[PDB]
RNA sequence: CUUGGAUCACGGGGCAGGGAGUUCACCCGAGCGGCGAGGUUAAGGGGGUCAACCCCGAAGCCGCAGGGAAACCGACAGGUCC
RNA sequence: GUGAUCGGGUAGGCGGGCGUGCCGAUGGGGCGGAAGCCGGGCCGUGAGGUCCGGUGGACCCGUCGGUAUUGCGGAUCCUGCC
């Protein structure tokens, strides 16, 4: 179990195209530290 | 610099003697945690390894202040439940 | 030579400059007694405070009693001779022949407080604080006279 | 206007403990370390990583009387002792090798407090 | 935390509440007019404040451009990139090709690349406008600059 | 003996004491069933400016000694007793009980009667 | 920290390591600040009628009567009316409700008090020192099966609480009970009441109705837990009995 | 009040009860506390033992880059000394 | 421990205490007589507190933490009484 931080890349990401990068930055976390 | 002894108390569940006393100090300052320790040794018989002195608190306008100790029955027992800073606080 | 100085006279009424200058000769009050050296930057500061203070020559025999009667130690404690041959190879009678002829001055004698205290003149001063010592008054510089009186405050 | 202290009885045991130790040790730096954290709390330190590794060396060891914060990298491995600090200034000086510990654990380790460096 | 006590009830006694003589406190003409009344312009009461702490108050200086116009561009430093590498591979920003790192920077919407901080790692930059300073940081990083 | 000796200063120091009173007490009733002290604060006050021939005013030079301050004449000092467990947790050697005057009769004969086979000196 | 985990009958059976979140510090300062909030946002707007004392018409006499410059009324007694120093006039600064009672606190404050006051009612002297009467309680901290979620008869939830050693202290609650002084008795108020123990859950199942009556007993849940259940007066240290899901729900939440 | 009050300067027959720096909005500071290159929710939504409690909600605001009337341009995370 | 080199004070600034009504907690008292009122004793620099006796006949207080229409000799002040 854990608690995956989004919101640092959503203020980041260019408004209509914040979902995907969410996505990608999930599995990418998931991968890494999991 | 003398000490009397008001309570005590035991505790099976926790394996303690609880001992509240008074400490009469008059033209002197607050007594020192080494020297409390020393009285109480020295007077009611109890291992130095044990016998963590929580507080003395002294009052506004007064040369009687107030002590709260406790003799444990084993190391086992003591460092169960005592944390780090009054483990040190001590000689131990 | 060593002159000794008494305030006889108030500083109400009186300029800052006065003022300051007995401060900065720490005679904070009235029938207080202070030692210094005969230079002409105390002699300067004499001048301007004439008209407030006596002030003369004194001697030997009178510093001892002085010492012996009216001196202190920081705590206000008195002088002894015990203090006096231990912190020094003298009695008083040497240290003040000494420091009245030079080769020693009173704060050689670890914590000698520097000012010294009188009670008032027995008899009463014998003349006026409004006038100087030579027109018949009190004011002003004496000569080896300072030590009557000296003798008459101790 | 009245200056208090620290309500944090943790702090004021703390300051306590400090005067006591360098009475005890014969030392300065936990004396001066107790009177730097009675500092008023809107004049606290702060210091960030940056600083630290610009002024420090490898197998330093230094005490922060305040908190550390994350804003820099640290390029060695150092020993920190502070009485707060951010999680990614925590993590940060694990990375690299580093220790973060506490400044009672720090007297511990080394009652004398010899060649501790202040950083405040 | 701290609460202390207001000071009223400290002054409950004391004649004046600390306004000084009984006179003293009363309407507008102890303040001397109302709001910035004699801050100049008519009046100089308060003509003296005026210059010593509030100068370029009185006048007007310049002219605003409408906001259906104005245009905010986003900007970006090298420290910045630096910094947030990780969350930047993390989410697509910086992704591969042949033997490279690329940073595609319209993705996040940035039309600028400033110039303050070093850069560590090397990259090829994408982006429409690029300051010489950086372009020279990179290029010593060893990397490029491909302008869209 | 030095606590007798401060004890016999308190004595002579509270019979020198004056009873401190506003500026004029004797003259309105208002004042006479309602004594206190309340601190003169007027322009032309004598009282204020402390002259001669005048009524004193409160300082903290008529304080009494710290060591003897706040006992009973006897010599102990006091402390309210309003059960039972207030009666116990007394040093009889140093203190000495005041039953409160709320308590009622049944209770205050058991808080005699402790603190006689105690042995507490009772005020009352 | 290891515990033990009792049944129903006062039997130690399982055994399970305490979470760190009963490990955090001691901070009375926060769980006061928490408390003292929570005290504000319950509180009701209060204010006086603003037309009050101004339906009076009034005529000032002036200069020149031997009487004061004082706006009276025009008929036959002619009371002085409006002012401030008048009876029957307005009140100089009344009571408004547009004052502001609440307070604000951040979330994360809030938390770590609530944290601290948790390791709080983990400790001994703390429940002892509050009031608390623990002279026959099994462990202090109370770990039992999660068979108490099912009980629904007060009895059965006395008979527990006899084998538990907590029913002493329901009595001093009872017993610590008083008819209150002053004018709360007329705005209803009266009877103020004494704090007992605190039964965490992790699902209600009965054990709400069944523990409800008990003088000074209170219940709640994990997801629900506030500083005011952990302590009342600004005080910590309650006498709580929690259960094995609530502790692993701690667990998992932490806070 | 006044430079100046025992005043031939004003107020003062007695007693009891009432009687005067309050609230909001913005701004400048401080004594504490939390998080910290980030901080914080508002309106509102869900749950509950239902005006207390818990969980969501970052829209917006301040800060991380300034200079310039504007078009525009766009910086030391450490070189030396006391 | 030091203070010959601290001890007057208007406007004014700062620190600590006494007292009054309500709330959350804790410890208590009361028809074997609460609150209030009258006269007295003791402590306290003091703001005040507590005890004794009498009257009275149903509620009251201490400690911690918060709140406020929170302290009168004056306003040719307001109401009532003399």
């Amino acid at each position: 179990a854990a608690a995956a931080a989004a919101a640092a890349a959503a203020a980041a990401a260019a408004a209509a195209a914040a979902a995907a990068a969410a996505a990608a930055a999930a599995a990418a976390a998931a991968a890494a530290a999991a | 610099m003398e000490i009397k002894v008001t309570e005590i108390r035991e505790n099976k569940l926790l394996g303690r003697k609880e001992i509240y006393f008074d400490v009469l100090h008059e033209g002197e300052p607050t007594p020192s945690r080494e020297a409390v320790k020393g009285k109480l040794v020295a007077m009611l018989d109890l291992d130095p390894n044990t016998t963590v002195i929580q507080y003395i608190r002294s009052y506004f306008g007064s040369n009687v202040s107030k002590g709260y100790a406790k003799a444990y029955e084993t190391r086992e027992r003591m460092l169960y439940i005592e944390p780090e800073y009054i483990l040190v606080r001590d000689g131990l | 030579a060593k002159l000794a100085l008494i305030r006889l006279r108030s500083g109400i009424r009186a300029r800052g400059e006065v003022r300051d200058t007995l401060a900065m000769l720490r005679l904070h009050r009235i029938n207080h007694l202070v030692i210094v050296d005969d230079t002409p930057s105390y002699r300067g500061m004499i001048q301007k405070v004439k008209d407030y203070i006596t002030w003369g020559e004194i001697d030997k025999e009178t510093l001892a009693k002085l010492l012996r009667k009216r001196g202190r130690l920081i705590g206000n404690k008195p002088i002894t001779d015990e203090y006096v041959k231990e912190k020094l190879g003298m009695t008083i009678e040497e240290f003040a022949e000494k420091v009245v002829n030079g080769e020693m001055k009173l704060r050689d004698l670890p914590n000698i407080k520097p000012v010294f205290r009188l009670h008032p003149p027995r008899g009463g001063l014998k003349g006026s604080k409004k006038r100087s010592f030579k027109e018949g008054g009190a004011l002003g510089y004496r000569g080896e006279k300072i030590n009557e009186l000296i003798e008459r405050m101790l | 206007v009245k200056r208090t202290g620290p309500t944090d009885i943790n702090l004021r045991r703390l300051i306590r403990t400090l005067r006591k130790k360098s009475n005890e040790e014969g030392v300065k730096i936990w004396k001066d370390i107790a009177w730097r954290l009675e500092r008023p709390r809107r004049q606290r330190a702060e210091v960030n990583i940056s600083k630290i590794n610009r002024y420090t060396k490898e197998g330093d060891v230094v005490i922060v009387p305040g908190s550390v914060l994350g804003a820099g990298r640290l390029e060695h491995k150092v020993v920190v002792a502070a009485w707060k600090f951010s999680e990614a200034a925590r993590r940060k000086i694990i990375e690299a090798g580093g220790e973060a510990i506490s400044i009672e654990e720090l007297m511990e380790r080394n009652p004398k407090g010899s060649g501790v460096i202040i950083m405040e | 935390m701290i609460r202390r006590r207001k000071k009223v009830r400290k002054l409950r006694g004391s004649h004046t509440h600390g306004w000084g003589c009984k006179k003293k406190h009363r309407g507008g003409g102890s303040k001397g007019g109302r709001g910035m009344a004699g801050t100049g312009k008519r009046k100089d009461q308060k003509w003296t404040w005026t210059i010593k702490y509030a100068p370029d108050r009185l006048g007007k200086r310049g002219f605003h451009r409408p906001k259906a116009v104005q245009y905010i561009p986003k900007v970006i430093n090298l420290n910045d990139i630096d910094e947030n590498f990780e969350l930047f591979k993390d989410a697509g920003i910086i992704y591969e090709e042949d033997g490279k790192l690329v940073f595609d920077a319209t993705a996040l919407g940035v039309d600028k690349i400033l110039g303050t901080g070093k850069l560590t790692r090397a990259l090829v930059v994408k982006a429409y406008y690029v300051t010489p300073k950086a372009e020279e940081k990179i290029k010593a990083a060893g990397g490029e600059v491909l302008l869209a | 003996n030095e606590k007798a000796r401060l004890l016999r200063i308190r004595a002579k120091l509270k019979r020198k004491k004056p009873r401190f009173l506003r500026q004029e007490w004797w003259r309105y009733p208002k004042f006479k069933n309602d004594p206190k002290w309340r601190r003169p604060k007027g322009i032309d006050s004598k009282m204020r400016l402390k002259k001669k021939g005048k009524p004193r005013s409160p300082s903290i030079g008529w304080s009494s000694p710290k060591a003897v301050r706040g006992l009973h004449p006897s010599g102990y000092e006091e402390v309210l007793v309003h059960n039972v467990k207030e009666l116990e947790a007394i040093d009889p050697t140093r203190q000495a009980a005041r039953i409160a005057g709320t308590v009622g009769a049944r209770k205050r004969e058991m808080i005699l009667a402790r603190a006689k086979e105690l042995g507490v000196k009772v005020l009352n | 920290m290891k515990v033990k985990v009792f049944n129903l009958e006062g039997e130690p059976v399982e055994e399970i390591e305490l979470p760190k979140v009963f490990s955090t510090p001691f901070r009375p300062d926060l769980i006061r600040r928490a408390v003292i909030a929570s005290w504000t946002h319950r509180i009701q707007p209060q204010g006086r009628d603003p037309q009050a004392g101004k339906r009076r018409v009034t005529e000032n006499i002036g200069k020149g009567h031997g009487m004061a410059r004082v706006e009276r009324i025009k008929t036959s007694p002619r009371f002085a009316a409006f002012v401030p120093f008048a009876v029957g006039g307005r009140r100089t600064h009344p009571p408004k409700v547009e004052k502001i009672i609440w307070e604000d606190i951040n979330k994360k404050e809030r938390r770590l008090a609530i944290m601290s006051a948790i390791a709080a009612t983990a400790n001994y002297d703390l429940v002892r020192a509050r009031g608390h009467v623990v002279d026959n309680v099994v462990q202090i901290p109370l770990v039992v099966t999660d068979d108490l979620q099912k009980v629904f008869k007060t009895a059965q939830t006395r008979e527990i609480f006899k084998k538990l050693g907590v029913w002493d202290d329901i009595e001093r609650a009872k017993k610590n009970t008083k008819i209150r002084a002053g004018k709360g008795k007329m705005r209803g108020r009266r009877y103020k009441k004494a704090k007992g123990p605190l039964i965490v859950v992790a699902k209600n199942e009965g054990i709400v109705q069944g523990a409800r009556n008990h003088p000074g007993v209170d219940v709640v849940t994990v997801d629900n837990l506030g500083v005011e259940y952990l302590a009342p007066g600004t005080h910590p240290g309650r006498l709580t009995i929690w259960t094995k899901g609530a502790i692993e729900r701690l667990r998992e939440i932490y806070g």
